Parts: structure tokens; C-alpha cells; sequence
């Protein structure tokens, strides 16, 4: 159960590592853009917080969950800011979220004072004073009901289609270590001059087993004249010395 | 229980100098940055300057900016100003604060002290 | 009132994750300095205050029970503003960073053991961590150090088992560290939990100093280990020892520092004056 | 420099009244903000810290509430102690700047 | 405005921790017990006799200085 457009969730992710490929071969996408972020490269990068925030909208108006647009779902049920990084996802679901004989449980909002400021959040149903008089909470001419139900009858075109859409936002604030991607890899030959990087550490060199013990809090080692001589593997835990 | 009792102050020709002292003994110092305040008499508070919990950083008012110095001397719990080129503008009540600041001091309690009348006359 | 003690040669942990053979290796960080006047707080009535931070803190502790059972980090301890509580289960140490609306006088309460007596709300926490021991691992000396860099923490911890002394002993252990946690929190203010029992307590003494920035020499044995260190401002010795990079220093004069007169005020004489231009004039004319 | 004005610098209320007193900034200090009362011819005691949360061994009349640029004390009722001066503080920019002070008296 | 290195003179580790220090041609009222002023500097923390001994630890100018008496 998705949640309807004006009142939409909000799912903080904390600290995992996040394979973004199970994104990318699940469902059809009728639309997958990324903003900030090129999308082949996303499991090679550090984020600090990543919003995923989630609902429902029709099919003409999944065009309007960009930065800076207009339009009834843009102006007052949900703004994305003009500073955006995220990535905006979202496929049909006409086959769930849509029955015979009426779904009157996704409501949008369409009758407001003003727009909202980007990621605003509103489940006000006070009836909205368009006319001069008041009518004390009892709608008709000049007030309506602030929030409509939507249609989603399966014999919609599509453009009036259920899409269920969601909105990932990455931030990269202060943290110096958050949720980040699980990078490349490649293998561990040995005894043959290479070019290796231990968890950082660039160089070049040969690799050989090695005869000394590093602290279990120790990661590489450096001789006198302080240069990098000794590194322990992070996949196999074992001390590799580098000749030159 | 706390005692903050400072000395120093007295009749100064206009350009002299003087060292105000502030005894310090109670709480534990020397883990609080400490301030020095002044009041005018018949006006309000003022401020005139900060150091830290090490005599690392110094930080004075900008109007004041030169003409003192805060030091702080660990060993024996006492905090120094250097009051040099007085003007007549600078005949105040001074008291050795800490105040309950939290953003930059971290203190938690607040300790004044009980002022020197320094008349520069 | 206050009551010190003289911390010797403590609070010298590993500085990097690096293995190190024989070498003595001149560091420049945030060290508790030698020979220093920590303060020996008892609580125990019960009276914990809440002390500043203001560069990292060591702290020693010698309970044979479980009292000293957390801590509580923050900026003002109160809603508003995010603060960090370590609190340390008979399992597992739960580390949390939330807008803690913290009490007054906070501590946990055993019978079941609850939690809110401490604080009153827990909205929006970015942080979670869940580690086994944390804390015990005659009597035994546990000595933590925490400092908060950049953005995220780090404490560095060690237990060793001492005899009967003063509690400080005369001697010399490294602390090794023990997690690394991405906060992005400003920390200025800090105090202790800890377990009442459902009112009465036992017997709390914990020594708390401060870190600074200081230069050491330390000198890394066959295994890796740090076995000795030398402050490299604690007198002239010392200073002759962080010249050379050694421990040991045969006999002569060695030239170490350099000593040079600094300024203090500032005249600046000009010229008396002249002419003055009369506004006299231009200003006041009839 | 963050400059400071407090309104009204002179007041007149006798007991059980309320009183009222705005502190205003120049700039922006979020919640960094100390109220101090001083009686005539000693230290300042501080009342209320960080704009909001009031101290241990002062009574329950006074209250501190506001933020961003302004900010209030308010006083529920006047016991004859309650006559002194009282004095703002802010936290965020070194140099500290305390207000010019308002004066309580009594009708 | 005065100035110059500063040297630390060590018996030698091995047989003590004591040591002297000399601030080359620094007056001795303006370095901030056994002082003495000697025309090479400031010596302080050693005492000067009349006597005279082999050279130890060569101070400079005709002086020298050893753990002794
Ligand atoms: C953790 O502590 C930090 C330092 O102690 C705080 O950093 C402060 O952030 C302010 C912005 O939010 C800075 O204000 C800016 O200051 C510069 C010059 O100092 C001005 O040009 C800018 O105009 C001004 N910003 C605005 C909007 O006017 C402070 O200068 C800065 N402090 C320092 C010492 O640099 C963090 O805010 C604090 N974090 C939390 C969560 O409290
Ligand atoms: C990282 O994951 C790998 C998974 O391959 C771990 O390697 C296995 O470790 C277990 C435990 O000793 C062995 O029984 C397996 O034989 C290992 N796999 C292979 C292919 O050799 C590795 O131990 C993990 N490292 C850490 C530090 O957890
Ligand atoms: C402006 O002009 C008037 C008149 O010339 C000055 O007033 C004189 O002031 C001096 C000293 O203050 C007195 O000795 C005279 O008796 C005053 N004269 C009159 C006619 O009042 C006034 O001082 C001038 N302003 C300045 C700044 O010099
Ligand atoms: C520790 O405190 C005592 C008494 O307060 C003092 O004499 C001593 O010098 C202090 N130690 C240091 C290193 O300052
Ligand atoms: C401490 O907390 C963990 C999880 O937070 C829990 O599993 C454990 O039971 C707790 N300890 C006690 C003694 O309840
Ligand atoms: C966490 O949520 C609270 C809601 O009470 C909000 O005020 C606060 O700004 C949030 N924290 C952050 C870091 O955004
Ligand atoms: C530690 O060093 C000693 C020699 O000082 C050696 O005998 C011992 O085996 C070393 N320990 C380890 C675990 O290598
Ligand atoms: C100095 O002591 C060391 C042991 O620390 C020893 O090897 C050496 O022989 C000693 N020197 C003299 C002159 O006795
Ligand atoms: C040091 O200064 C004093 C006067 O203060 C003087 O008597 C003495 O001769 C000076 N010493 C040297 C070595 O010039
Ligand atoms: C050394 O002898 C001189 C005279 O040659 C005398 O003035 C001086 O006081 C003597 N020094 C000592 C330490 O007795």
C-alpha cells in the first residue's frame, strides 16, 4: 500500500551498504531519472542520507516530479526543491492499485491558500474559504472539500493509470563515513609486479608473503624513512609485503 | 564554597598600566575558559575578553582590541589582564566571570566574581 | 570540593592504524600531558556534575562492580539539539544519537532494567550501534579517551588489572582503539550515568582529565607495541630526547632550541604639528 | 559584532503584575541566548540559559521563550526581591554582547 | 631585542637526569638557585669555582662543567 499523493511517506535510510543494481533490473520504469547523479555510477559513491520518499499520481502528471515545474501535484501536494541530486523512479501499476467499480482511497489535493515550500508535507481538510463569506465548516458554493479522490477505474487510458512513483534524495552533509556503495574488487595474484590499492593505499609493486604481525587494529605498516612496506588484505586478512 | 577574589584596581593616571588578578579557588579551573567583564559606573555590563581551558586562544572586544592582554596561570589558579594606555573611558567595576555559556566554554555552572573598582583618574 | 591526583604517564594511545617495528616515531596530536593534575571525582550524596569537554577527555575508572555504566554527550543535553548516550547493557554497549530531552540528575534503574529515568523523549535519532563488550573487557583500572574530530568520534580504550596502589599506578600502557563512529555532531558538554538499583548506590570514583595539543616520542618495540613515550615540553631533558629521536643521552652539550626576546607594547612618536587650516573660517562666519 | 536592544529600558509595575521584556538582535542567534538579573550593588546572578531553560535554585515565575532575532522574559508576578536590572547574552559570534538592560521598579 | 639558541647539557643519561642550560650571550635579567654570568651567556643550574679540573663537558670560553662532588 503506497500512500496517496498529499500525505506521502518519508523512509530515512541509515547505515548499510546499498547495491543499487536490484533497482535497476526489477521492474519496466516507465521513467528513471536521475538528476544530480549519472546512474551507472552509483555503486561507487558515499551518501550521507538518502530520503526515499514514496506515492501514487496519475500518468499525465509524472512529468511534474522534476525541480522547478507546474501543474496540481507540483504546486501544492509535493515541490522538489531547485537544488535537487536525487533520482525520480516510477513504473505503472495499473495491474494493483487500481480495481473495478472505483478506488476512493488516493486523494490529491487541488484547493489550497498558496504552493508549498519544497518537501512540504500537508493533511489539512479545513474546508477552503474561496468566497467572502464564511461557511463555518459546511461546503457548497464558494468552499469545497479540499481533497478529491482520484478515478483508477482499469479502463483508463494511460494518462489517467495509476503510477507509483518514488523520489530518492541524497544528501552529502557532514558526516565523514554514512551508507555507501560496495565498489569494484578484481583478484589477489601474487609474486608478479602489479598495480594495487589496499583500501586507499595506491602504489605499485610486487606482493609477497610476509613474516611480520601487525596490532588487530593495524591495516598497513611503513619502514623507517616512512614509506608503506607491509599491507594486510581486507578480503583475506594477510600481511603482504611490497618490494619495490 | 567558590572563591573568586580578584585585587588590583586603584587611582591610574590616564596611559598607565596595571595588572588585575583574579584568585580562583573552588571549582577546578583550568577546565573552563574564563572571561573578564567590566561595568561602568551607572551603565550596563560590557565584556572584555576570553581565554580558553589551555591559554590556547585569546578573544577581546572590539573596542579593547590592543590595549589588553588575558593570560591565565595554571599552576597557582589565577587569571591575569594586562591594562595598558588606559583612557578615562576605562573606569569601570571588573569582574572574573565564567559564565554558563555551552558553545563555546561548555561550561555548566555560573561563578562571578566580585569586582575591583579601577578609577582611572 | 575538589580533589586531584597526579597522572604519570597515562592516557598514551596508538595514534594510527600502523603496524610500527623498532622505531621511535615523533607524533604531533591531541595527548593527556605527562605528570598532569587529573581530577578525582567520587559521586557517591550522589553528586555527578556536568563537565566541558573542549578537547576529547580521559577517563579512568576502578569499579569492580557495574556502576560506571555510560555516558552522555552533547551541546546543551536537551531537546532541540542532537546529543549522543552510550549506555552499556550486561551484552552489549547501544550507542544513540538522538534529541534526547534529558533529565536532571539521569540515571539507569535496575530492579528488569529501565531506561526513563534518564530522559523524556527520543525524536529522530540518525544513528544506531550495537557492539558486544565495551566494558570489562585485584582490581582492575579501565581508562577510555574520547575525542570528537571533524565530525565523527573516536574512543580508545584499555583494561588492565593493577595491584593495590594509587588507583593511577606508576607504569605505562597503551590504549588501543575500539570504535570510530560518523556522528557529525558538535560535542561541548558531557557527563556520567549511572545505576541506582532501585536511591542506593555503592561506592564511585572515576578520574577524569583533559587533552591537548602536544608533541610525543614514541617508541614502537619488535611486536608492534608502544612500550614507552616522551612529552616533548615537559622540560629541558625531554626536549633534548625529542631533538635527538632517542631515550638515551650521553653526556655533552646539546644544542636544542632556540631563545628569542618577544615584543610587549608599541609606541609610535611622530612629529608635533603646524599649520591647522582653519574650519575657523568656513565654518563660522558671521 | 552582534548588537543587542531590549524594550522597555524603563519599567514600572507593582505586585502581582506581569512584566514583559523583548530582547532584539541584530543578527541571527538560533536558541544562544542567557538572561541575567542583577540587584543593585552585586554580581549578576543568571536566571534563564539558552533562551529557554531556567536554573536550579530560582523560582518558578520567571520564563524564558522566543528565538531567531527575538526573544522574551516574562515575569508572572512581582515579589519586592524581583526588582533589579536584567541583562541578555548571546553565544554565537565571539565577542559575547550583553543588552543595555532594563530597569524594574516598583509604583 | 636579545635572542639565540638554547642547548640542554646532560651528564649523560646513564648517570643522571639532572642538566644545565645555557642561552648564549643572554643576560641573566632578561631570560624569562645556581646562576652565573659568564661573558659566552647565561649559565644557570650549575655552580662556578675558582678551582680547576680537566675539561669534561666544554661550556665555551675557558668553562666546563661534570656531575661531580
Ligand atoms: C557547530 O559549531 C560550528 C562552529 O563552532 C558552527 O559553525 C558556525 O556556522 C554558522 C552558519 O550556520 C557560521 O555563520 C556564518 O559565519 C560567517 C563568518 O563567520 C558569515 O560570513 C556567514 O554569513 C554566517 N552565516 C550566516 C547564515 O549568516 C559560523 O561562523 C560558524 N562558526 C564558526 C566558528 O565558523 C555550527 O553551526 C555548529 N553546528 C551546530 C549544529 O550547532
Ligand atoms: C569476508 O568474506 C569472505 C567470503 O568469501 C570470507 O571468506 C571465508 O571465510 C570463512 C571463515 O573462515 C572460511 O571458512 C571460507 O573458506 C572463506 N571463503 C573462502 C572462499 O576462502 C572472509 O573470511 C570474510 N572476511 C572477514 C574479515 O569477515
Ligand atoms: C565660532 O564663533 C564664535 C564667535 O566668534 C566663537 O565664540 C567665541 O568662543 C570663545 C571661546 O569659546 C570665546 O572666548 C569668545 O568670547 C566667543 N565669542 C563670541 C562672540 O561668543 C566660537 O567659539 C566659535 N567656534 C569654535 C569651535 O571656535
Ligand atoms: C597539581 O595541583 C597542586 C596543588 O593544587 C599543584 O601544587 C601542582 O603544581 C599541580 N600540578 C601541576 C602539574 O600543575
Ligand atoms: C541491552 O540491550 C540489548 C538490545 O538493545 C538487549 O538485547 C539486552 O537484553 C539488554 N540488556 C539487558 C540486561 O536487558
Ligand atoms: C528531526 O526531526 C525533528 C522533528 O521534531 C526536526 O525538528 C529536526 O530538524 C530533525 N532533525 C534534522 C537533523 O533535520
Ligand atoms: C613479542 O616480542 C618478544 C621479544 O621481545 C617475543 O619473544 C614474542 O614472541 C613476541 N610476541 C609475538 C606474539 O610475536
Ligand atoms: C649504561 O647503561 C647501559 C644499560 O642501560 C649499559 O649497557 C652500559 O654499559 C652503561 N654504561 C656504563 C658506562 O656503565
Ligand atoms: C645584566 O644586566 C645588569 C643590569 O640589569 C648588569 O649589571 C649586568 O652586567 C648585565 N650582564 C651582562 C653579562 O651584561
Ligand atoms: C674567585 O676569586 C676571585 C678573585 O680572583 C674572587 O673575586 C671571587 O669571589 C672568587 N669566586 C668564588 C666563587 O669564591
Amino acid at each position: 500500500r503506497f500512500a496517496s499523493v498529499y500525505a506521502w511517506n518519508r523512509k530515512r535510510i541509515s547505515n548499510c551498504v546499498a547495491d543499487y543494481s536490484v533497482l535497476y533490473n526489477f521492474a519496466p520504469f516507465f521513467a528513471f531519472k536521475c538528476y544530480g547523479v549519472s546512474p551507472t555510477k552509483l555503486n561507487d559513491l558515499c551518501f550521507t542520507n538518502v530520503y526515499a520518499d514514496s506515492f501514487v499520481i496519475r500518468g499525465n502528471e509524472v512529468s511534474q516530479i522534476a525541480p522547478g515545474q507546474t501543474g496540481n501535484i507540483a504546486d501544492y501536494n509535493y515541490k522538489l526543491p531547485d537544488d535537487f541530486t536525487g533520482c525520480v523512479i516510477a513504473w505503472n501499476s495499473n495491474k494493483l492499485d487500481s480495481k473495478v467499480g472505483g478506488n476512493y482511497n488516493y486523494r490529491y489535493r487541488l484547493f489550497r491558500k498558496s504552493n508549498l515550500k519544497p518537501f512540504e508535507r500537508d493533511i489539512s481538510t479545513e474546508i477552503y474559504q474561496a468566497g467572502n463569506k464564511p461557511c463555518n465548516g459546511v461546503a457548497g458554493v464558494n468552499c469545497y472539500f479540499p481533497l478529491q479522490s482520484y478515478g483508477f477505474r482499469p479502463t483508463y487510458g494511460v494518462g489517467h493509470q495509476p503510477y507509483r512513483v518514488v523520489v530518492l534524495s541524497f544528501e552529502l552533509l557532514h558526516a565523514p563515513a554514512t551508507v555507501c556503495g560496495p565498489k569494484k574488487s578484481t583478484n589477489l595474484v601474487k609474486n608478479k609486479c602489479v598495480n594495487f590499492n589496499f583500501n586507499g593505499l595506491t602504489g605499485t609493486g610486487v606482493l609477497t608473503e610476509s613474516n611480520k604481525k601487525f596490532l588487530p587494529f593495524q591495516q598497513f605498516g611503513r619502514d623507517i624513512a616512512d614509506t608503506t612496506d607491509a599491507v594486510r588484505d581486507p578480503q583475506t586478512l594477510e600481511i603482504l609485503d611490497i618490494t619495490p | 564554597e567558590v572563591q573568586l577574589v580578584e585585587s588590583g584596581g586603584g587611582v591610574v593616571q590616564p596611559g598607565g598600566s596595571l595588572r588585575l588578578s583574579c584568585a580562583a579557588s573552588g571549582f577546578t579551573f583550568n577546565s573552563y575558559g574564563m572571561h573578564w567583564v567590566r561595568q561602568a559606573p551607572g551603565k550596563g555590563l560590557e565584556w572584555v575578553a576570553f581565554i580558553r581551558y589551555d591559554g590556547g586562544n585569546k578573544y577581546y572586544a572590539d573596542s579593547v582590541k590592543g590595549r589588553f592582554t588575558i593570560s591565565r596561570d595554571n599552576s597557582k589558579n589565577t587569571l591575569y589582564l594586562q591594562m595598558k594606555s588606559l583612557r578615562a573611558e576605562d573606569t569601570a567595576v571588573y569582574y572574573c566571570a565564567n559564565l554558563k555559556d555551552s558553545r563555546y566554554s561548555g561550561s555548566y555552572y555560573d561563578y562571578w566574581g566580585q569586582g575591583t573598582l579601577v578609577t582611572v583618574s | 570540593p575538589p580533589a586531584y591526583t597526579n597522572s604519570f604517564t597515562r592516557g598514551v594511545y596508538y595514534p594510527d592504524k600502523v603496524f610500527r617495528s623498532s622505531v621511535l616515531h615523533s607524533t604531533q596530536d591531541l595527548f593527556l600531558p605527562f605528570f598532569s593534575n587529573v581530577t578525582w571525582f567520587h559521586a557517591i550524596r550522589f553528586d555527578n556534575p556536568v563537565l566541558p569537554f573542549n578537547d576529547g577527555v580521559y577517563f579512568a575508572s576502578t569499579e569492580k562492580s557495574n556502576i560506571i555504566r555510560g555516558w552522555i554527550f552533547g551541546t546543551t543535553l536537551d531537546s532541540k539539539t542532537q546529543s549522543l548516550l552510550i549506555v552499556n547493557n550486561a551484552t552489549n554497549v547501544v550507542i544513540k544519537v538522538c534529541e534526547f530531552q534529558f533529565c536532571n540528575d539521569p540515571f539507569l534503574d535496575v530492579y528488569m532494567e529501565s531506561e526513563f529515568r534518564v530522559y523524556s523523549s527520543a525524536n529522530n535519532c540518525t544513528f544506531e550501534y550495537v557492539s558486544q563488550p565495551f566494558l570489562m573487557d585485584f582490581k582492575n583500572l579501565r581508562e577510555f579517551v574520547f575525542k570528537n574530530i571533524d565530525g565523527y568520534f573516536k574512543i580508545y580504550s584499555k583494561h588492565t588489572p593493577i595491584n593495590l596502589g594509587r588507583d593511577l599506578p606508576q607504569g605505562f600502557s597503551a590504549l588501543e582503539p575500539l570504535v570510530d563512529l560518523p556522528i557529525g555532531i558538535n560535542i561541548t558538554r558531557f557527563q556520567t550515568l549511572l545505576a541506582l538499583h532501585r536511591w542506593t548506590a555503592g561506592a564511585a570514583a572515576y578520574y577524569v582529565g583533559y587533552l591537548q595539543p602536544r608533541t610525543f616520542l614514541l617508541k614502537y618495540n619488535e611486536n608492534g607495541t608502544i612500550t614507552d613515550a616522551v612529552d616533548c615540553a615537559l622540560d629541558p631533558l625531554s626536549e633534548t630526547k625529542c631533538t635527538l629521536k632517542s631515550f638515551t643521552v650521553e653526556k655533552g652539550i646539546y644544542q636544542t632550541s632556540n631563545f628569542r626576546v618577544q615584543p610587549t607594547e608599541s609606541i609610535v612618536r611622530f612629529p608635533n604639528i603646524t599649520n591647522l587650516c582653519p574650519f575657523d573660517e568656513v565654518f563660522n562666519a558671521t | 559584532v552582534i548588537w543587542m536592544t531590549q524594550s522597555p529600558s524603563s519599567l514600572s509595575a507593582s505586585v502581582g503584575d506581569r512584566v514583559t521584556i523583548t530582547c532584539q538582535a541584530s543578527q541571527d542567534i538560533r536558541f544562544y541566548l542567557n538572561w541575567y538579573q542583577q540587584k543593585p550593588g552585586k554580581a549578576p546572578k543568571l536566571l534563564i540559559s539558552d533562551a529557554s531553560n531556567m536554573e536550579t535554585g530560582v523560582p518558578s515565575r520567571f520564563s524564558g521563550s522566543g528565538s531567531g532575532t527575538d526573544f522574551t522574559f516574562t515575569i508572572s508576578s512581582l515579589q519586592p526581591e524581583d526588582i533589579a536590572t536584567y541583562y541578555c547574552q548571546q553565544y554565537d559570534n565571539l565577542p559575547f554582547t550583553f543588552g543595555p538592560g532594563t530597569k524594574v521598579d516598583f509604583k | 631585542c636579545s635572542f639565540g639558541g638554547v642547548s640542554v647539557i646532560t651528564p649523560g643519561t646513564n648517570t643522571s637526569n639532572q642538566v644545565a642550560v645555557l642561552y648564549q650571550g643572554v643576560n641573566c635579567t632578561e631570560v624569562p638557585s645556581n646562576v652565573f654570568q659568564t661573558r659566552a651567556g647565561c649559565l644557570i643550574g650549575a655552580e662556578y669555582v675558582n678551582n680547576s679540573y680537566e675539561c669534561d663537558i666544554p661550556i665555551g670560553a675557558g668553562i666546563c662543567a661534570s656531575y661531580q662532588t
